[PDB]
RNA sequence: AAUUGAAGAGUUUGAUCAUGGCUCAGAUUGAACGCUGGCGGCAGGCCUAACACAUGCAAGUCGAACGGUAACAGGAAGAAGCUUGCUUCUUUGCUGACGAGUGGCGGACGGGUGAGUAAUGUCUGGGAAACUGCCUGAUGGAGGGGGAUAACUACUGGAAACGGUAGCUAAUACCGCAUAACGUCGCAAGACCAAAGAGGGGGACCUUCGGGCCUCUUGCCAUCGGAUGUGCCCAGAUGGGAUUAGCUAGUAGGUGGGGUAACGGCUCACCUAGGCGACGAUCCCUAGCUGGUCUGAGAGGAUGACCAGCCACACUGGAACUGAGACACGGUCCAGACUCCUACGGGAGGCAGCAGUGGGGAAUAUUGCACAAUGGGCGCAAGCCUGAUGCAGCCAUGCCGCGUGUAUGAAGAAGGCCUUCGGGUUGUAAAGUACUUUCAGCGGGGAGGAAGGGAGUAAAGUUAAUACCUUUGCUCAUUGACGUUACCCGCAGAAGAAGCACCGGCUAACUCCGUGCCAGCAGCCGCGGUAAUACGGAGGGUGCAAGCGUUAAUCGGAAUUACUGGGCGUAAAGCGCACGCAGGCGGUUUGUUAAGUCAGAUGUGAAAUCCCCGGGCUCAACCUGGGAACUGCAUCUGAUACUGGCAA
């Protein structure tokens, strides 16, 4: 199974999260095939706080790709604009 | 991290007034500048050329009130920046918040306004900053709180900004007690007399 | 079109089989001489037409034995 | 050691013994056609070979021989069998 | 916009210039040690014994696969104290559920360590002879039977670990039978090959009145694709030693048989006598490799802790079994060393998972909290598990930020130290006076990491159905380990908060006293044998600062291995002289090629890191968006001056 689903890579306290497209079965912070795009929890209340590559979401969800339920949530936040 | 002694004897080791006790009076007239620096202050130094590198450093960390290690991220941020070194490294110094506090009149020396910094007495942009390296952008404003505002000290340093040379770079307004750094401020600008190609060449070698 | 190499038959006697030197032409890494460089190569050819000495064109395949990964499309030059 | 690791332990102990038991049946059946090939009979090989295809077919959907062995073997006789017939 | 980038000095001499070594000034570190130590943020923390391990956790889940009931709570029925109205006890898996068992899936991931491995590895680029659970698309099938076996019961062996015997039962366990392709074999003709049900709900009909039947969801099987993962091959590159020059008989190749998922000496029989090697084979020492890190102006040099990719290992040596995948860290089997239990017959174990011990060492941490987030396994889901992970604890180990106040203050106080006894200096320093409250302390307020999940509706889809299910809105309670959180406000008062090295030259910073070739110092030069700016103390100063020194290690300086970028008459250095193979280089003209060379394009060069322009943490460290870069390799398209090939 690949899944597109979060890897938390900010600091402590205060994650980033980028959103790839891995091998069910790396780690979570592993090996990944692509990065798709990110999801900052905080960012500020500025312009915002994810952005998030629909294309090629698309495209691996065509070829078989599982989804998380935070990227589904997220998918589902900036649906086509907002 | 910092100094926290006898001021005087720095601007006097220096051989210049480097505006440490500003304040109430006039030029020193209690210093015995020149004579002493220590027990053996009459001597002439005949100094090397490390020395007039190394007193250069000093003479401009002394004034700044900076210490060694933060200095010299300073001439690493100077040094990787377009353009002039010295220029960079001065336009580093004065871009401080506690230096932006002291030269718009609202401390009368660079650790009064360092602790009317540090006293969550100033904001910019209308966001109290308790730091005292706060890298000030230019078009920005900073202003003094409603707390410590009208309180004796900051009344008395606008008393003796006029007495000082007003800097070109600033809008010092003291009615509202509120400066707006508007630009960077030219080499040509401050203090003509303080020599950055040797703290340049002292950290270069 | 198919990538090939080209070189000269080093040895011959082996049954249905021959070896090829290959000559690349690199630059020393530190130095900056070009510098000649041999690979040499076990080379497979059906009735061993091509015999010592010769200049061949070889083609990489899958494995017909150890090493032996590559075998040959065109004899030319084999002029004693 | 004390999980379901036991389950496992026991469960490929039987799972031996199945296929054990499917495995050497299945080459006892290979072994009757290219041991009719030995001697130069045709139609006894042929139909040995036709008793062994279905076990072996079956052996590779079952799942314990990898259907491409299978194809392996069949092919393997076939040649046999027009090596002699 | 993305390279703004380069320092020397001391010491050979009576002096000089050159050569030349030694040494110092810088940056760095998984550091240790000595003295000192306030706060915070972000990181890091067994480098040695891949030594031995007490104890606790680190891998379970599903009853919506199955027989079933060991509990827990209800339901039905019976009997009793009977307060005829509530309790007590009993039979029933009847129900929500569920110990044990069968079965499915996962235990091959995640996490650890660097022993081995110098090339069955890694990096970069090509390739063909492949397998691929879960995930996805398409085409279709999913019919009809059988024999068992756990659990359970009864005996029974054994100290235990663990068994044995006889009966009973189920399944999505297992096995046939039918069915058969755009599947396998075959040139074809033909031959042959599979399966499994379960759950939600329901109008009518039929009920042996249990349920058939309809619909939906989900699962099963076969084939072809896709994606992911893995296996295999080639070329180049990736340590040191020639005081290691020969190595190799399944060895090199061929034919045929076997074997594997797949090519292949992978294996065997036969035939040939090869193969590798001075472009360094073989042997020996060392070593995980890379992205990167440190240093450097650069080219390089050293290194490969954290983070991430790959490999290898799991007490030691070997082997396979199950499985899509292992020759398997918390699986099996054997053997060995150690440790433990024993009734002496035999058994048991494996922290290089997380904490933790003992030991070793200059040296390195808690037997913490939580699954709230992110991810993983299982499950339709709820949820269960998760020492991954999130966080917290300890440690100045590093980086970064802030604090120890601020202004005024000459009687230039006292006291110390020096003094040519005039004074000088400590020194605006302190005290005095006037202000400020950062952080710590005390008391209130209080974001954000929280998205989902649950329960009702409404609509749409499906359908016979306004059920059930799915999707979308709406409403209602909720879900935070950190955590007395970040942050904000108020209180009292400068109140709780400064050391360490050095002062002869290099090298910033000087005098007095004690000692007298001693005590001792020292990186080099060298100081000390009575007035020592070098030793020990004091005063004074200098440099750094919650650090500062010493030690170890790397690069720099070192153009002292010189590719950039050195030399050889006399400083070290021209073979005693020639001939000459391999090698290196090659006059001149024209034509062709286009291998080197150059230009462009495409694919790749993982992400992080470095660099540039921005953004968020009060700033910074830190995190992060986009680019540049990754100097390379391969292929295609061109150019043809130079070099090479070919012809004249």
């Amino acid at each position: 199974m690949v899944t597109i689903r979060l890897a938390r890579h900010g600091a402590k306290k205060r994650p980033f999260y980028q959103v790839v497209v891995a091998d069910s079965r790396n780690a979570r912070n592993g090996r990944f095939i692509e990065r798709v795009g990110f999801f900052n929890p905080i960012a500020s209340e500025k312009e915002e706080g994810t952005r998030l590559d629909l294309d090629r979401i698309a495209h691996w969800v065509g070829q078989g790709a599982t989804i998380s339920d935070r990227v589904a949530a997220l998918i589902k936040e900036v649906n086509k604009a907002a | 991290a910092r100094y926290l002694g006898p001021k005087l004897k720095l601007s006097r080791r220096e051989g210049t007034d480097l505006f440490l006790k500003s304040g109430v009076r006039a030029i020193d007239t209690k210093c015995k500048i020149e004579q002493a620096p220590g027990q053996h202050g009459a001597r002439k130094p005949r100094l090397s050329d490390y020395g007039v590198q190394l007193r250069e450093k000093q003479k401009v960390r002394r004034i700044y009130g900076v210490l060694e290690r933060q200095f010299r991220n300073y001439y690493k941020e100077a040094a990787r920046l377009k353009g002039n070194t010295g220029e960079n490294l001065l336009a580093l110094l004065e871009g401080r918040l506690d230096n932006v506090v002291y030269r718009m009149g609202f401390g009368a020396t660079r650790a009064e306004a360092r602790q009317l910094v540090s006293h969550k007495a100033i904001m910019v942009n209308g966001r109290v900053v308790n730091i005292a390296s706060y890298q000030v952008s230019p078009n920005d404003v900073v202003s003094i709180r409603e707390k410590a505002k009208k309180q004796s000290r900051v009344k008395a340093a606008l008393e003796l900004a006029e007495q000082r040379e007003k800097p070109t770079w600033l809008e010092v307004d003291a009615g509202k007690m509120e400066g707006t750094f508007k630009r960077k401020p030219e080499r040509s600008d401050l203090s003509a007399d303080i020599n950055e190609h040797l703290i340049v060449e002292l950290y270069s070698k | 079109k198919i990538r090939t190499l080209q070189g000269r038959v080093v040895s011959d006697k082996m049954e249905k089989s021959i070896v090829v030197a290959i000559e690349r032409f690199v630059k020393h890494p530190i130095y900056g001489k070009f510098i000649k460089r041999t690979t040499k190569l076990h080379v497979h050819d059906e009735n061993n037409e091509c015999g010592i000495g010769d200049v061949v064109e070889i083609r990489e395949c899958r494995p017909l034995s150890k090493t032996k990964s590559w075998t040959l499309v065109r004899v030319v030059e084999k002029a004693v | 050691n004390i999980k379901s690791a036991k389950k496992r332990a026991i469960q490929s102990e039987k799972a031996r013994k199945h296929n054990a038991s499917r495995r050497s049946m299945m080459r006892t059946f290979i072994k009757k056609v290219y041991a009719a090939i030995e001697a130069g009979d045709k139609a006894a090989a042929q139909k040995a070979f036709n008793e062994m295809q279905p076990i072996v077919d079956r052996q590779a959907a079952k799942g314990l021989i990898h259907k491409n062995k299978a194809a392996r073997h069949k092919a393997n006789l076939t040649a046999q069998i027009n090596k002699l017939a």
